[PDB]
């Protein structure tokens, strides 16, 4: 086989064509991932002077189900929090912020939640997706240890109440939440725990993230039969913030 | 320690799901009958079945079983119909492609005719499974990403078995049907044409394979760390951004200076995986037809290293000194 | 510059060591104690690589080669030009990788997340330390490590496999290749399914998890689910890296002959006639 | 030349000091190793040869 | 050129014979190694004493 | 004998320090055994080409 | 699993006493075994 | 101190006894095997030698 | 010197005793096995080489 | 005065004596063992 | 100097004591093993030789 | 004045006194061991 | 030069002392090992050779 | 006055005095060690 010029043959032409195509593909891939969080801002909420080397993408529209409307991106930030109890620790950019009051109650840091829609997520038939087991026709524990009726122990070693029910996702057949009834000494009413934050044993159920005295301030659902996305985010973030804010020794260097 | 989410603590079972439907009436061709496996349910879903039976799937199954039995029966007859020897040498037997002297003409059944008949039945089977993957998206009213990703691998399949033998002018250029015999083909192909390390498209294919495995370790680990915020429900996170997506993005932004979105990471994954067989097939198609010695090509294009020291064991030691005498 | 939702997460605390002495950001990057150790080690390693390139005589990125010492030096230290620079760069690289993992740990602690990512990165660190520290120590000389060169570390791979005649017949290499191919097929399927659910034909509504579960039971009669697929992908990738480390550490210190001969135990089993 | 102090109105000392502390020690270690990798300026080998 | 390559190392009867009448490691032709096969298909796809 | 202490100052993970000791000073044990007696299955290699 | 949630004082004296009764029995047997072994094949 | 029974109030008998039993059996088996690995104290070879 | 009794005013004695026991066993094992490795202190090989 | 455990001055002082006695008995046993071993086969 | 005691107003006596203990034991073990790794300073073999 | 531990000044002075008393004994024992080792087998 | 105390108005001593101790110990260990890596300055080999 | 740490001028002065006093002792010990090593085996 011959060359076009010098040492240039068909393999070289193919290689350079792939180089050009890959450069265009990298541009497309990086531009496609900029539909959330832009334009950039500084630490005072103003638009930043630098916006980077890539321009922003054009708009796409999503047609949602069950008559929820349309979504156009990139657009305005509708999940933005309004009044955050935070304080700057420096005059410029690049330094951390300090909570003004109680970080766990104010939803800041690892306890932060995003302002999602105030409606439950639906399944294919238009029904709420997560339902307590006491109202779910045909479901039963088929494997593992059933946690209903067991006491719950906090991270500091206190018994705070008993498991009363389980909330399940019927479409995917999975347990999502555990429902806890509190003793009068540790609060009143019922609270929820996400399944990924518990360890179920033979005689107890352990939640290590928070202590007993923190169990009365867990956010509460409005209806006893359904939970919206906003409540889900606030409940999950509350438990997640305890990994750092439960004790002062969890925040300081471990060395 | 905290729960890690690799195994489910407690399982729940309800009525079996039969699937969604629309005006295309997918129920008419679905089998009735389901099962449940509690061993699998420790990791994923426990329900087994049902499955859809169209004509594409039935044709694919029938023609693929035919290919398997022509190969298996040829292997059995090569050994004298001895079942214990058939079991003893299973990994070593194969159905061999034709001899180079026959070109692209039809060879004797003893010397590659059964290989060509069986290759035609495997071809038909594979193209039918792809038409099924396209039809089901069309019937489900979804995108065609799965079919395109499958066609990406079918491209290298066809290059290895159909296109390159035709451009080279011999059916003898095809791959044998065997476990060990097909690995011997790989080594012999690499040796015959210089060194396949110095084929640039082979290097690009390795780049994309390494990148695809690094990305499932990163994506799987990242999604498992945000499951305490509902991060495994990805579609609703796309339609309504939550704190799981924000934390997942900020982890990588603070780690390496840039990040992705919930929807956009799957495009990255789709492209790296798809790019491996495309570059591999382009590299294979250029061998023998254009370039015959890849190491001499590298020497010509000046990316072959040079070494100063000498060759030989007696340039470094002595035979008596290596034995302890 | 910050994203539209990033300011509320930038709080103080969650460090393993250093307190607020290194608790800040440079651009998008977070620095801590392990960000200062990573910078030092990586910069020293790169500068030494380029000094070695200058002394070799070529600056071509394809042709730069820094190599381990001769086998006659054993486990001692060689002169810096005859293989000692390789040893120093190896130490620097180990330090940089460990500092990177411990920095990821602090970022995870600050964000309140799980520690899955550093644990997954530890597997890749283990495959590299097996290639440059564990096999060489067992075999008795640092000269068994691979060289630092873009096209010269492929010559090492080629010569090391033909030193056992037919490397494809290594039993643990066959397991590792299968894991690699399965991870790529599963990543392709997962990406395709999610994109096809989120991007329907023009004029149609988007789909949910029910639709995804249904398509896959119709296609193959089973669906792992939205949570199972990530567990399976992680497990496949980690199994791929662990079996790779095994395939290399048995090739030298455990087996000396060709790998086909290892299969003789199956061919001469007493049950066979 | 007399207005150089205004550099501290731009950069916070906390970041600059740690950057300089990393940079200086990195430079010193490198020059000692570039010196240790020559024949003429390796002071460990000179003591062995001059002995 | 082969037997005196590096030093004086000749051959006697005690090099192929080692106390035996038939020397060890001798070989014969065994080529059609499978049945029902004709060209390159008749020589390879089997674990034998010569492979 | 005034032990209303054990029960009042109760939470103590009495085992973790021991596990850490048995893990840390257990690596000193295998190191000591590889230094006293040597490598079980050692092997040596002959170099045939460049480093 | 802790349901006993701590032993008491008088639920431990009896335990110590029974435990000590087995330890002394096992040790007497070991002493006789070692004496017989030394008589058979000495090592000092 | 005169009565050391006050050590079981900081322990759980169940796991202590299990660990004790496992440790005792493992140590006895290892001593027996170490004796069996010695020329002078292998009582199975001695019967064959006294034959 | 005479005021060392405050170490338990700082340390958890119950958490320290278990670690002490584990540490002490590992040390003793290591020493016997190291002593078993030497030609002059292997007390089993002595009796064989002493009649 | 100050504590991180809960004990007091005199009470920890009394708790130290049991540890001291046990340590001295252990040390005496080990010393006799080493003294016998040195006469059996010296290492210096 | 007379004012060194103020080190205990910046540091906490509990992690200092834990850290020191681990560091000292590891350093002692490392030095003892390094001595064991040599030819001149191995005290087990010198007794055998002088015997 | 300055304090980060909550410990006072007199407590620090007592703690440092006991700590230095405990350190000098360790130093003296190590010095005696090093001298004996040098007499047995010199390294300089 | 007389105002260098103001360094404690920028950096917290608690987090500086730990880093300085780690740095100092690592540097000392590296220098001792570098000396041990030579022929003229290895004091374990010198005692064996001299005696 | 400027303070990012929380200390006053007097506290910083008192801290620096003791820190420099410790540094000089460390340096003096190192100087004596280096002089002894140079006498034993000189470099340069
Ligand atoms: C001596 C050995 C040679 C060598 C010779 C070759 C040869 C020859 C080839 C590879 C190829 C590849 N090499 Mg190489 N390779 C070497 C060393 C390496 C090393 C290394 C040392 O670490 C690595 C990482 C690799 C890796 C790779 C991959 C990157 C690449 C395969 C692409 C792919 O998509 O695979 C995945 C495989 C496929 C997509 C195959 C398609 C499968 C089809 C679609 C299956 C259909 C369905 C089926 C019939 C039904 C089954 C039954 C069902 C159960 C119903 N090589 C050395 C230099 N290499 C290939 C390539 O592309 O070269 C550029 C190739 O042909
Ligand atoms: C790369 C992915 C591979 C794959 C995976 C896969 N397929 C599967 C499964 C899995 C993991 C099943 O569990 C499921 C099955 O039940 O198989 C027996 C199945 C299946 N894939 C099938 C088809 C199929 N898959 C294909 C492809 C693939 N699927 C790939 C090889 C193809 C081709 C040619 O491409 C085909 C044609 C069927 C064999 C089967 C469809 C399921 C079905 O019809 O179930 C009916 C229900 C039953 C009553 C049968 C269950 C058996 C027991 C009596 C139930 C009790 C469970 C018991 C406790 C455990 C036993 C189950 C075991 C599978 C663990
Ligand atoms: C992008 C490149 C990657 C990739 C992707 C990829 N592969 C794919 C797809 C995609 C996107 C599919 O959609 C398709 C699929 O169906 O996936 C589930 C597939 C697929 N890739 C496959 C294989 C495969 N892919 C490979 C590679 C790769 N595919 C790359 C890593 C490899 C290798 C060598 O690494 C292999 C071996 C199949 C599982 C499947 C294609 C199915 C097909 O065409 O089947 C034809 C069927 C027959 C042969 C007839 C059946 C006869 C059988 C011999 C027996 C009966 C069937 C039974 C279920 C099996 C036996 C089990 C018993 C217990 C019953
Ligand atoms: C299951 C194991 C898989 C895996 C996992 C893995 N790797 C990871 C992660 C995970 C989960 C991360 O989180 C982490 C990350 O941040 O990714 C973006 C990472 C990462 N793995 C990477 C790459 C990588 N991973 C690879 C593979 C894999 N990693 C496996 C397939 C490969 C190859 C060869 O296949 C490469 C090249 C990095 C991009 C990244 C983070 C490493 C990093 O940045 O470390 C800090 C160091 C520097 C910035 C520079 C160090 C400079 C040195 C001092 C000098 C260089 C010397 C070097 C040895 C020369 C080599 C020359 C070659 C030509 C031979
Ligand atoms: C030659 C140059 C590199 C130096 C040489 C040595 C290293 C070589 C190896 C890898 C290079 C990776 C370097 C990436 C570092 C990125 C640093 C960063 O962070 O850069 C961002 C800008 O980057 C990005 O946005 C991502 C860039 C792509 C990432 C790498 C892709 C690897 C793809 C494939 C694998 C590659 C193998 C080759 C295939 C050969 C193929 C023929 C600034 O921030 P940003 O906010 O994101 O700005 C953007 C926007 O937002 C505007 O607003
Ligand atoms: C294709 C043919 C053969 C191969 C591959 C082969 C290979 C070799 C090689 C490479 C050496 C040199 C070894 C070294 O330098 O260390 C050698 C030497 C030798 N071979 Fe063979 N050999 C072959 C056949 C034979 C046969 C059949 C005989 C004897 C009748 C034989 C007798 C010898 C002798 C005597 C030596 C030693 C000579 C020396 O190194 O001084 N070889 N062979
Ligand atoms: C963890 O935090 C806290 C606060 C608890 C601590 O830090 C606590 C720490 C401890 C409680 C530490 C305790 C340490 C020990 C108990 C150490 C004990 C050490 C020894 C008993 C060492 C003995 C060493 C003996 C040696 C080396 C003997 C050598 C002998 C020879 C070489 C023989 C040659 C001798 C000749 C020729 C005689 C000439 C010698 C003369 C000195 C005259
Ligand atoms: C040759 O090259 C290589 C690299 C191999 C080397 O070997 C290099 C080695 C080095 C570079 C080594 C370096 C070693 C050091 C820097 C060592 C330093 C050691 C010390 C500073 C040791 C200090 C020890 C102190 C001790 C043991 C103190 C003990 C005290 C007590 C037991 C008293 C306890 C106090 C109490 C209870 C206070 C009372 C409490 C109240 C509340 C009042
Ligand atoms: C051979 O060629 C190769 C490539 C090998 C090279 O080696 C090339 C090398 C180079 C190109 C090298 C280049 C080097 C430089 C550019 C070096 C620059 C160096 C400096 C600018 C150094 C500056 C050092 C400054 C110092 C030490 C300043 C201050 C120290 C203090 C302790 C000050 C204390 C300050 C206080 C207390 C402030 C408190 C005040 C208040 C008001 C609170
Ligand atoms: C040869 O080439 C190679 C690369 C191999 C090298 O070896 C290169 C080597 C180098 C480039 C080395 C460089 C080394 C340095 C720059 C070293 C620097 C070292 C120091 C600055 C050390 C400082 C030490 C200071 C000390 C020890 C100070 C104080 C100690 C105290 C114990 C004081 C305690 C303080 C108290 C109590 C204050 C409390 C007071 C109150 C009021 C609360
Ligand atoms: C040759 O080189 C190598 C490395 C191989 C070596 O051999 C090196 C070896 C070393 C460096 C070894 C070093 C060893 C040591 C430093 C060992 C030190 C050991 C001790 C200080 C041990 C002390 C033990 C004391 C004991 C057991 C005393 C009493 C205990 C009790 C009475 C238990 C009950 C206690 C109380 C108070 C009641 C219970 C109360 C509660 C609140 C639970
Ligand atoms: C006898 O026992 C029973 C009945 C149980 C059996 O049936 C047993 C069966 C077996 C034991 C079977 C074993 C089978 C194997 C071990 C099979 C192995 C197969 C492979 C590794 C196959 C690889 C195939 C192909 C490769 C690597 C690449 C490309 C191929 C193709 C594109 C093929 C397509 C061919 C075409 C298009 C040519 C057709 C010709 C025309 C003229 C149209
Ligand atoms: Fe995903």
């Amino acid at each position: 086989e011959e060359t076009f010029f010098g040492n240039f043959d068909l393999a070289s032409l193919s290689l350079w064509l792939f180089y050009g195509f890959f450069a265009l593909l990298i541009y497309y891939l990086q531009t496609e991932n900029m539909r959330e969080g832009y334009p950039l801002e500084d630490e005072d909420g103003n638009t930043a002077a630098n916006q980077g080397p890539f321009p922003l993408p054009k708009e796409k529209t999503f047609k949602l189900q069950h008559g929820r409307g349309e979504l156009t991106l990139p657009g305005e930030d509708v999940q933005r929090r309004d009044n955050l109890a935070l304080r700057k620790t420096a005059h410029g950019n690049g330094f951390p912020m300090e909570p003004t009051g109680d970080p766990m109650l104010d939803g800041v840091g690892p306890a932060s939640w995003s302002k999602r829609r105030d409606v439950p997520e639906l399944d294919a038939h238009g029904h709420p997706k997560i339902v307590p087991m006491s109202a779910a026709e045909g479901f039963g524990v088929s494997a593992g240890t059933d946690p209903r009726g067991l006491p719950v122990m906090a991270g500091d070693g206190e018994i705070v109440g008993l498991v009363s029910d389980m909330w399940i996702d019927e479409a995917e057949q999975l347990v999502r939440y555990l429902e806890l009834e509190l003793d009068p000494e540790w609060g009143d009413g019922k609270r929820l725990v996400q399944r990924q934050m518990v360890r179920i044993k033979s005689d107890r159920v352990k939640v290590r993230s928070i202590y007993g005295k923190h169990f009365k301030n867990v956010p509460k659902t409005k209806s006893p039969n359904q939970v919206t996305l906003l409540e889900e985010d606030k409940i999950m973030a509350y438990y997640a913030g305890g990994t750092l804010y439960a004790d002062e020794s969890r925040l300081e260097p471990q060395l | 320690p905290e729960y890690q989410n690799i195994f489910t603590q407690v399982q729940v079972q309800g009525p079996a799901e039969l699937g969604v439907d629309n005006e295309n009436n997918l129920t008419e061709e679905r089998t009735t009958g389901t099962g449940f496996s509690q061993l699998i349910g420790w990791i994923g879903n426990a329900q087994l079945g049902p499955i859809y039976l169209g004509w594409f799937g039935i044709i694919s199954l029938v023609t693929g079983t035919l290919w398997f039995n022509i190969v298996g029966f040829n292997m059995l007859s090569q050994v004298g119909y001895s079942i214990p020897e058939f079991i003893r040498q299973l990994f070593w037997l194969a159905l061999e492609p034709p001899s180079p002297e026959y070109g692209l003409r039809m060879p004797p059944l003893d010397d590659g005719g059964w290989f060509i008949i069986a290759s035609f039945f495997l071809l038909v089977s594979v193209i039918s499974w792809w038409l099924r993957t396209y039809q089901l998206a069309e019937m489900h009213k979804m995108g065609k990403h799965v079919a395109w990703a499958f066609a990406a691998a079918i491209w290298l399949f066809l290059v290895l078995g159909l296109f390159r033998p035709i451009l080279m002018g011999s059916w003898s250029e095809a791959v044998p049907y065997g476990i060990f015999p097909h690995l011997d083909w790989t080594t012999a192909f690499s040796i015959r044409y210089g060194n396949l390390y110095y084929n640039p498209f082979h290097a690009l294919s390795i780049v994309f394979l390494y990148g695809s495995v690094l990305l499932f370790a990163m994506h799987g680990a990242t999604i498992l760390a945000v499951t305490r915020f509902g991060g495994d429900r990805e579609l609703e996170q796309i339609y309504d951004r939550g704190t799981a997506s924000e934390r997942a993005g900020l982890f990588w932004r603070w780690t390496m200076g840039f990040n992705a979105t919930m929807e956009g990471i799957h495009r990255w994954a789709w492209w790296f995986a798809v790019l491996t067989p495309i570059t591999g097939g382009i590299g294979i198609l250029l061998t023998g037809t254009v370039v015959d010695n890849w190491f001499l090509w590298a020497v010509e294009h000046n990316f072959a290293p040079d070494y100063t020291q000498d060759y030989g064991y007696e340039a470094y030691t002595t035979y008596d000194g290596f034995l302890g005498r | 510059a910050l994203l539209s939702f990033e300011r509320k997460y930038r709080v103080r605390g969650g460090t393993l060591i250093g307190g607020d002495l290194f608790d800040f950001w440079v651009g998008p990057f977070y620095v801590g104690f392990f960000g200062v150790t990573t910078a030092f080690f990586a910069l020293l390693g790169t500068i030494l690589i380029f000094w070695g390139a200058s002394q070799q005589g070529t600056f071509n990125p394809w042709l730069i080669n820094i190599a381990p010492p001769d086998l006659s030096y054993g486990l001692g230290m060689a002169p810096l030009m005859e293989g000692g620079l390789w040893q120093i760069i190896t130490i620097c690289a180990i330090g940089a990788f460990v500092s990177w993992a411990l920095r990821e740990v602090e970022i995870c602690r600050k964000l309140g997340m799980g520690y899955h990512v550093p644990f997954a990165f530890s597997v890749a660190i283990f495959a590299y330390v097996t290639l440059v520290v564990f096999r060489p120590l067992l075999m008795g000389a640092w000269g068994h490590g691979f060289p630092y060169g873009i096209w010269s570390h492929l010559d090492w791979v080629s010569n090391t496999g033909y030193a056992y005649l037919h490397f494809h017949y290594n039993p643990a290499h066959m397991l590792a290749v299968t894991f690699f191919f399965t991870t790529t097929l599963a990543l392709a399927l997962h990406g395709a399914l999610v994109l096809s659910a989120a991007n329907p034909p023009k004029g149609e509504e988007v789909k949910g998890p029910d639709n995804e579960d249904t398509f896959f039971r119709d296609f193959i009669g089973y669906s792992i689910g939205t949570l199972g697929i990530h567990r399976v992908g992680l497990l496949l990738a980690l199994n791929a890296g662990f079996w790779s480390a095994v395939c290399i550490i048995i090739s030298g210190p455990v087996w000396t002959k060709g790998w086909p001969e290892w299969w003789n135990w199956w061919l001469e089993m007493p049950i066979w006639p | 030349m007399s207005k150089f102090y205004k550099i501290w109105l731009i950069f916070d000392p906390r970041r600059v000091f740690v950057a300089q502390g990393v940079f200086l020690f990195l430079l010193a270690a490198m020059i000692h190793l570039v010196l240790l990798s020559t024949e003429h300026f390796n002071w460990f080998e000179l003591a062995a040869a001059n002995a | 050129g082969h037997v005196y390559a590096n030093a004086e190392v000749g051959v006697t009867c005690f090099t192929c014979h080692r106390g035996q009448a038939v020397p060890s490691e001798v070989w014969y032709r065994i080529d059609p190694v499978t049945e029902n096969t004709s060209g390159w298909a008749s020589v390879q796809n089997r674990a034998t004493s010569l492979s | 004998k005034w032990f209303d202490e054990w029960n009042s100052k109760n939470p103590t993970d009495i085992y973790k320090p021991a596990i850490v000791v048995g893990v840390a000073g257990g690596a000193v044990f295998a190191a000591a055994l590889l230094v006293s007696m040597g490598q079980p299955l050692a092997t040596d290699s002959m170099q045939t080409g460049p480093r | 699993d802790l349901s006993f949630t701590g032993l008491t004082d008088e639920q431990a004296q009896e335990l110590h006493s029974v435990y000590m009764s087995g330890l002394w029995l096992f040790s007497a047997v070991a002493v006789v075994a070692h004496l017989a072994t030394f008589i058979w094949r000495p090592w000092f």
